[PDB]
Parts: C-alpha cells; sequence; structure tokens
C-alpha cells in the first residue's frame, strides 16, 4: 500500500507546478470560440432546406 | 315513426357505439406507440379491434338506420344490410383466430415463434378478413328475398324495380341467416373456441402440475369468461333467426329481437376489456 | 504509510487554494448578458432500422455521411446515414460489445466488449478482422482512433492503453485511475485524451509522455461519458449524479455545471455541437436534453425513443446529431 | 446499385436474427467455489458455452471471469430467458462467510432492476460433500437462528428455504431448485424443463391467461 501511495504522491507533486490561468480570461476564451463559429452551426443557427443534405 | 322499445333499442346501441369506438382505437393506438406489441398475437389482437372498431362505427349507423326503415330501393337497402355481416363476421373470425394462437402457444411453445411468425400472421389476418368478406357479400351473390318481393312487387300492380321501407328481414332471406351464417360461419367458430379452449386448459393444467390452485382458477375464470360473452352475444340473435325459419306459425315479441341485436353489437364493447387489457404489455401501455 | 497520506493531504488542500485563486468569476455571470439559444425543436430526419438488439455505441465517420453502430445482435452496422443505406454489416465474434470506433481515414472500424478484446476490422479489403487487440484484464469500454495506425482503449481493469495495431502491442498505458474507466475522448490534434472513471473523477492524459497531467474531481458519482469541447481547451462529462459539469484545462476546474431538479435519472452520453454553444446529453430517462453550454438553462428536448439513449454523436461538420438507443433504433437529428 | 446491396444485407439481418432467436440464453452467475465449473463440464473475458438438447440450443455465458462491479455490465443480459445459479451446499462453514456471501450475491441479483421478470434457476452442489460436513459441523455456524435436527434432508430444505424467500418478487419471477446430481443426463434435463416452463409461462403472460 505504500509503493502505491509514493506513486500518488510524484502524479499530485506534477501537477502542483503546473501554470494555471484564471477562469475570466478562461471562460473568455471559450465564449469567443462559439461567437466565432456561429454560422458555421447548423444546429445552432439552422440552414435552409436545400443546404441540409438529409432533407433538400 | 319509432316505437317505444324502439327508442331504448337507439339509445343503448348508441351508447354501445359510444364505448366500442374509444376502446378499440386505444387498443390499436397502444399497438401504434409501442414496439414489443410487434408480435403475431398483437397482430391477431389488434386485428380484432380494427373489425371491432369498424362494428362500433360502422355497423352501429348501418343497424339503427335499418331499423327506422326508411322508404328505399331494394339494392340500396342490400348495400346497407351488407357491411353489417361484412364486419361482425370480421369480429368473429378474428375471435377464432386468436383462440387458434392461444392454443399453439400453450400446444407447441418451444417452436411457437419458428411456426407462427408476424408474415404468417398477416396472411391469417388477410385470410380471416377475406373469408369475412366472402360471407357478407353472399346476399348480393344473388341469395336474397328479391324474387320473393317482385312477385309481390308484380301482384300490388308497380311496374319496375321494388321500393320498399328497408328493414333487415325483408332484403336478407332467412335461409342464409341460419343455414350459412349460423350454422357454417357462426356456430363452427363457437363450438371451435369451446374445444381449443377446453385444450388449453387442460395443457395449462398438465405444465401446471409439474399457490398453482390460484392461478389455474384464474386461468379457468378467464377463459369461461371469453366463451361467455361470445355465446351470450351470438347465440340469442341467431337462435331468433332459427325460430323464425323452422317455426313461422310462431309467435315472439319485437322486444326480444332488439335485446338480441345489441348483445351481437356489444361483444364488441367488451373485446378490450377481455383480450387486450388482460396483457401485462397493454397496461403499460396504456398507462403511459 | 501514516506520512504519505498526511503529506498527500497537504497537496489536496493546496491544490484546492490555486484552484480557487484564480476563481475570478463564474461562467454565468460572465455570460449573463448574451443572448439566449431559445428553444430547438429538432425533428427526426431519418430513423435507422435494422438492429435487433439494445444498441450500446456509435460513432460518426469523419465524411459526415457513414457511420458505425455497435448493438448486441453480433452486428456491426455501417450505414449511410443519407440513403439509409447499410454499407455493411459485420458479424462480430462476441456479440457482447460495449464500443464501436470509425476511423478517420474511413479505412477501418473497431468494436469490443466483454470479450476483453479490441477488434480491428478493414473495410477495404468482404470484411475480415485483421487485428485482435488483447491485453487488457477487464470489459472493453470505449475505443478512438489517433490515425489507422494507431487506437487509444478504456477497460473496466481502471487502465487505459495505446495500441500500435500493426505490431499489435500496447505502446503506451495509462495507470492511476482506482475505478472502471467508462468513456474516454480524444482531443481534436489528439496529443491529449481524458478519461472518465466510476472514481467520480476525470483525468487529463498526454498519449506521448504517457502519464497523467490533470485530474478534474467534483462529480457525486460514475462519469458514463466525457467530450471535449471543440477548441480542445475544455470538456464535457455526463455522470449517473443526473448533471453535467464542464471542465477547463487551463484554469483546472469545473466551470459550470447541468442539470434541472426534475431531471434525476442518470446520463449515458454527452457532445458538442460543431460552435460548442449546445451542450447534447443522453439520458435513462428515454430522452435527450440539449443545455447551452454557456449559460447552463436546458434548450430543447429530443423525445423520440421507447427506451433509454445509450450512445450518440454530432457529425464533424456539425450539420446533424445522430441519437442511438436500447430500443434498437438510431435516429438522426436536425 | 447501393439499394441492392442494402437489401441484401437486410435480408441477412433478418435471417440471422431469428436465427439466434430461436436459442434459450442463459446467464450463469454463481460465486468463487461455488460448483459453476462442474455445471459447464456437464453440459456441452466471458466465456460462452453451447450446446444442444432435444432439439433446443442453450447458450450458457460464464461472466465470473470479469472483476468489474456488476452494475456496469449486468444490463446487457436483461434479456437472458433464465438465470442459473450455483451454489456450494459444503461451503456454509468456509470463508463474512462464505454462503452469507453467496446469499447477498442471489439477493442482489433476484431483486435487480433488469431481473424482475426474468425466472432464476438454483443449482445447489456438492450435496455429497455436505453429507459428511454437516456431522463435523452444525448448520447453527452458518444460520445461528436455525432450530432442527442434524440431517441432511432437512438441513437441505432450510438452505433451499433460505436461498428462496430472498425473492421479493413472488409474482413475476420463479426460483427452481435442483440438487445436482452425478448423473449427466438428469443436470441436463433438468434445465430444460426449466426452460420449458420459463418459456409456457412466458407464452402465456403474452396471450393473457397467466
Ligand atoms: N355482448 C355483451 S356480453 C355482456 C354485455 C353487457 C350487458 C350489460 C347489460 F346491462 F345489458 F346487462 C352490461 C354490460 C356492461 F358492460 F355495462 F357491464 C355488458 C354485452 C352487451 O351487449 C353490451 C351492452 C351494453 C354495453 Cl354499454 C356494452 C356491452
Ligand atoms: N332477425 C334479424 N333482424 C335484424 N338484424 C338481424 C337479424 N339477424 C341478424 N341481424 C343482423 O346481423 C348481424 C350479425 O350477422 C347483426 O349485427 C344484426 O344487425
Amino acid at each position: 500500500s505504500i509503493a502505491q501511495a509514493r506513486k500518488l504522491v510524484e502524479q499530485l507533486k506534477m501537477e502542483a507546478n503546473i501554470d494555471r490561468i484564471k477562469v475570466s480570461k478562461a471562460a473568455a476564451d471559450l465564449m469567443a470560440y462559439c461567437e466565432a463559429h456561429a454560422k458555421e452551426d447548423p444546429l445552432l443557427t439552422p440552414v435552409p432546406a436545400s443546404e441540409n443534405p438529409f432533407r433538400e | 315513426s319509432i316505437s317505444a322499445f324502439q327508442a331504448a333499442y337507439i339509445g343503448i346501441e348508441v351508447l354501445i357505439a359510444l364505448v366500442s369506438v374509444p376502446g378499440n382505437v386505444l387498443v390499436i393506438w397502444a399497438v401504434k406507440v409501442n414496439q414489443a406489441l410487434r408480435d403475431a398475437t398483437f397482430c391477431f389482437i389488434v386485428s380484432l379491434a380494427v373489425a371491432d372498431v369498424a362494428v362500433g362505427a360502422l355497423v352501429i349507423p348501418l343497424a339503427i338506420l335499418i331499423n327506422i326503415g326508411p322508404q328505399t330501393y331494394f339494392h340500396t337497402c342490400l348495400m346497407v344490410a351488407c357491411p353489417v355481416l361484412i364486419l361482425t363476421q370480421s369480429s368473429i373470425l378474428a375471435l377464432l383466430a386468436i383462440a387458434v394462437d392461444r392454443y399453439l402457444r400453450v400446444k407447441i411453445p418451444l417452436r411457437y415463434k419458428m411456426v407462427v411468425t408476424p408474415r404468417r400472421a398477416a396472411v391469417a389476418i388477410a385470410g380471416c378478413w377475406i373469408l369475412s368478406f366472402v360471407v357478407g357479400l353472399t346476399p348480393m351473390f344473388g341469395w336474397n328475398n328479391l324474387s320473393a318481393v317482385e312477385r309481390a312487387w308484380a301482384a300490388n300492380g308497380s311496374m319496375g324495380e321494388p321500393v320498399i321501407k328497408c328493414e333487415f328481414e325483408k332484403v336478407i332471406s332467412m335461409e342464409y341467416m341460419v343455414y350459412f351464417n349460423f350454422f357454417v360461419w357462426v356456430l363452427p367458430p363457437l363450438l371451435l373456441m369451446v374445444l381449443i379452449y377446453l385444450e388449453v386448459f387442460y395443457l395449462i393444467r398438465k405444465q401446471l402440475n409439474k399457490k398453482y390452485y390460484g392461478k389455474e382458477l384464474k386461468i379457468a375464470k378467464s377463459l369461461a369468461l371469453i366463451l361467455f360473452l361470445f355465446a351470450l352475444s351470438w347465440l340469442p340473435l341467431h337462435i331468433l333467426n332459427c325460430i323464425t325459419l323452422f317455426c313461422p306459425s310462431c309467435h315472439k315479441p319485437s322486444i326480444l329481437t332488439y335485446i338480441a341485436i345489441f348483445l351481437t353489437h356489444g361483444n364488441s364493447a367488451m373485446n378490450p376489456i377481455v383480450y387486450a387489457f388482460r396483457i401485462q404489455k397493454f397496461r403499460v401501455t396504456f398507462l403511459k | 504509510l501514516d506520512q504519505l497520506r498526511q503529506e498527500a493531504e497537504q497537496l489536496k488542500n493546496q491544490i484546492r487554494d490555486a484552484r480557487k485563486a484564480c476563481a475570478d468569476a463564474t461562467l454565468s455571470q460572465i455570460t449573463n448578458n448574451i443572448d439566449p439559444v431559445g428553444r430547438i425543436q429538432m425533428r427526426t430526419r431519418r430513423t435507422l432500422r435494422g438492429h435487433l438488439a439494445k444498441i450500446y455505441a456509435m460513432h460518426w465517420g469523419t465524411d459526415s455521411r457513414l457511420l458505425v453502430s455497435a448493438s448486441q445482435d453480433g452486428k456491426l452496422i455501417i450505414w449511410d446515414s443519407y440513403t439509409t443505406n447499410k454499407v455493411h454489416a459485420i458479424p462480430l465474434r462476441s456479440s457482447w460489445v460495449m464500443t464501436c470506433a470509425y476511423a478517420p481515414s474511413g479505412n477501418y472500424v473497431a468494436c469490443g466488449g466483454l470479450d476483453n478484446i479490441c477488434s480491428i476490422y478493414n473495410l477495404k479489403t468482404n470484411v475480415r478482422v485483421s487485428r485482435e487487440l488483447a491485453g487488457h484484464t477487464g470489459y472493453l469500454s470505449c475505443c478512438r482512433f489517433l490515425d489507422d495506425n494507431q487506437i487509444v482503449t478504456s477497460s473496466g481493469d481502471t487502465t487505459c492503453a495505446l495500441w500500435d495495431i500493426e505490431t499489435g502491442q500496447q505502446t503506451t498505458t495509462f495507470t492511476g485511475h482506482t475505478g472502471d474507466v467508462m468513456s474516454l475522448s480524444l482531443a481534436p490534434d489528439t496529443r491529449l485524451f481524458v478519461s472518465g472513471a466510476c472514481d467520480a473523477s476525470a483525468k487529463l492524459w498526454d498519449v506521448r509522455e504517457g502519464m497523467c497531467r490533470q485530474t478534474f474531481t467534483g462529480h457525486e458519482s460514475d462519469i458514463n461519458a466525457i467530450c471535449f469541447f471543440p477548441n480542445g481547451n475544455a470538456f464535457a462529462t455526463g455522470s449517473d449524479d443526473a448533471t453535467c459539469r464542464l471542465f477547463d484545462l487551463r484554469a483546472d476546474q469545473e466551470l459550470m455545471t447541468y442539470s434541472h431538479d426534475n431531471i434525476i435519472c442518470g446520463i449515458t452520453s454527452v457532445s458538442f455541437s460543431k460552435s460548442g454553444r449546445l451542450l447534447l446529453a443522453g439520458y435513462d430517462d428515454f430522452n435527450c436534453n440539449v443545455w447551452d453550454a454557456l449559460k447552463a438553462d436546458r434548450a430543447g428536448v429530443l423525445a423520440g425513443h421507447d427506451n433509454r439513449v445509450s450512445c450518440l454523436g454530432v457529425t464533424d461538420d456539425g450539420m446533424a446529431v445522430a441519437t442511438g438507443s436500447w430500443d434498437s433504433f438510431l435516429k438522426i437529428w436536425n | 446499385a447501393a439499394a441492392e446491396r442494402s437489401k441484401m444485407i437486410d435480408k441477412n439481418l433478418r435471417e440471422d436474427g431469428e436465427k439466434a432467436a430461436r436459442e434459450v440464453k442463459l446467464l450463469l452467475l454463481g460465486a468463487g467455489e461455488s460448483g459453476k465449473n462442474t455445471i459447464v463440464k456437464q453440459m456441452k473475458g466471458i466465456v460462452e458455452t453451447h450446446f444442444t438438447f432435444k432439439d433446443l440450443h442453450f447458450k450458457m455465458f460464464d461472466v465470473g471471469a470479469q472483476r468489474s462491479e456488476r452494475k456496469k455490465w449486468i444490463h446487457c443480459f436483461e434479456g437472458v430467458t433464465a438465470i442459473i445459479f450455483c451454489v456450494a451446499l459444503s461451503a456454509y462453514d468456509l470463508v463474512m462467510n462464505r454462503m452469507h456471501a453467496s446469499m447477498k450475491l442471489f439477493d442482489s441479483i433476484c431483486n435487480n432492476k433488469w431481473f424482475t421478470d426474468t425466472s432464476i434457476i438454483l443449482f445447489l452442489n456438492k450435496k455429497d460433500l455436505f453429507e459428511e460436513k454437516i456431522t463435523h459441523s452444525p448448520l447453527t455456524i452458518c444460520f445461528p437462528e436455525y432450530t432442527g435436527a442434524n440431517k441432511y434432508d432437512e438441513a437441505a430444505s432450510y438452505i433451499q428455504s433460505k436461498f428462496e424467500d430472498l425473492n421479493k418478487r413472488k409474482d413475476t419471477k420463479e426460483i427452481y431448485t435442483h440438487f445436482t446430481c452425478s448423473t449427466d443426463t438428469k443436470n441436463v434435463q433438468f434445465v430444460f424443463d426449466a426452460v420449458t416452463d420459463v418459456i409456457i409461462k412466458n407464452n402465456l403472460k403474452d396471450c393473457g391467461l397467466f
């Protein structure tokens, strides 16, 4: 049980030293992606019948 | 001009119609909104429901139209009276088909679904409906009272086609309703259902003898209720037809004939509650 | 054994403080101003009929037309979804399948399940098994093709593995989960993948270095499903606790929860639309709910199945979502 | 054409899908050292054993190899005709007890969400090894509340009664208990008889009689 436990410590050791960005910046990046691709999303903004392959 | 008991007959008939059209369309709707009901037994039960919703919607208004009796040409009254025979015979042959299907579920239970496929169930449903159309169109195939009523039309002195008060005993010969409808296509379906359900109960009671008495008594009560509803519906009207043909100097009231007629039509009201409502898959489809 | 766990506890406390430190806001208040998507009423455009048992998995091909489906009837069916034509029906050696995948080249499919085997099928030979990838000690729960040559797998044995198909060897293994791994999702650049497990955690793995970079917790029960957000910087999970959650890699924490009080069933499958705005999720209550991924309100419902939604997927071009169900049908929606 | 390929493939689906629908599927569930192995010798990851008896094809899936939690893959076997459960009678003293762990396993599968309508075939094994081990130790080691004479017949019927009454679905599923015999014919025959009873009662429930 000790050997497994030491392996766990190294993983967190690695994870503790990483660079993190702020949620305010992180959330802005996701919203910026959604806005930039809104017109290329056929499920968000549906396309005319002829363009739609399944039911033209 | 309707009579006193005639108004009560039409009231019981429209009451039977208002019970038979929504209950049978519920059975057809529950088949369509479920995929586990695509078996062979449920094809037979939706065939009975199609025949019985046609009885509740197209045999009730034609029977009331016959019983009121408007002044009508002869072939017009045949085309009114023959859909009554077509769709009611569809009901009887569908009941026999469910009994043969239940007999095959207990007799050959392991190789049932490799014998009774929905393809073979569909040609059996088509066979029952084609046979019912043959029986109901026999009184337009030339077996009808037309010869007797035309001789009375010639004896009256009128010329051309006979126009009559459209009743059922006037256009359909009682030799058809006794020798061909009852003794061939009503009574041997009733005798076959009695023999099949006796053998179904013997095979069930043999398997359950291989807490069990209660299930066996419930099965016997279910089978006896089904046979009693068919007998109480279809035997009074046809005993009266046999009385009419065999004793002609033999009186019976008209209220007795009216009582027997709606018993025949109210078979189709009690069909979704003793055939489809007994299935657990149908009940969990009804409440959802 | 005493010192290590106390030392680990300090590490857990430090990560929590660090995660909170950069939580200067919540996604909900940042996104409050944008217009709501509104009601979405996707209609069934195709019903794919022909399976004769429960469907457990499906995967769109990268050409957005072909799709593969896996069912407990022992059949792997490839459908031309535009015409409803079946392109191939592949007979499976074991019918107890839980996952399938379509290779991006279109040259291969993969399938596996309770046989503990990932079988690779060459579609461009009839179709025959070219490889059976053996070595997992629990059921195969998921598999995804980096390319034709390489396929990452997930397993009930609590590990994930990278396989070289030509040589048949596990070339990289991914250990560290403490419960059955149920689902994995490849990043768009295929250098990272995330896995979801029955220890209620998600882990981000780097394929070529072979170890866990980050671990994401927060769910209260098993994670049945996981999918990357399309830009590869976030992902969503679906759980038996009736919630979905969005996790951000760079902020290393949960950003949003997607749940309704009148939703109490488990989630079996999740996928994003092409722009990331919609998060579609399949539920044990026989319905698919469509969430606005930025504002967490439910935008719509897809109610067209008579049993559990077990799988779903959105095309690479974004044009359609397919839903697969235990009721033996697939439906195409847009 | 493509619709010709679609229709040829759809024909093979209906053909092979009804050919695999006339085959009885029997999930085999048991505890460690409970006699699962002995049954599969008699009749012939997940291992599937296929035998044909009296023109009936039986597929028996031994899924005991899997060490993963049952709740993640037990819904794949929702459509099995019956469940064959193997219990070691001799293991009422062995090891938190082996019979108490086997009863907890039995009471979990029986009262599952997926197995409500599926009958369970119960097999009790090592009744010969039970006959000597019942004199070296009473059943008070296993069941403290037991108050019966230390003979095989009453005790076996008491252990069978303990296994049975854990069925909360007393209306919808039936437990068929058979003590495994040294005769190869007899054990397979009981399975066929139990499956036939299950198939007949399933047919009766689709009529509406049962
Ligand atoms: N063919 C059969 S076999 C049993 C009955 C039956 C009779 C009565 C009666 F009042 F006439 F005695 C009541 C009922 C019940 F359904 F209302 F209980 C059924 C019938 C009918 O013709 C019938 C009459 C009226 C209605 Cl609505 C429905 C059916
Ligand atoms: N004597 C009769 N009078 C009126 N209708 C009858 C008679 N005999 C049979 N029928 C009709 O035949 C149908 C059954 O074949 C009944 O529903 C009823 O309409």
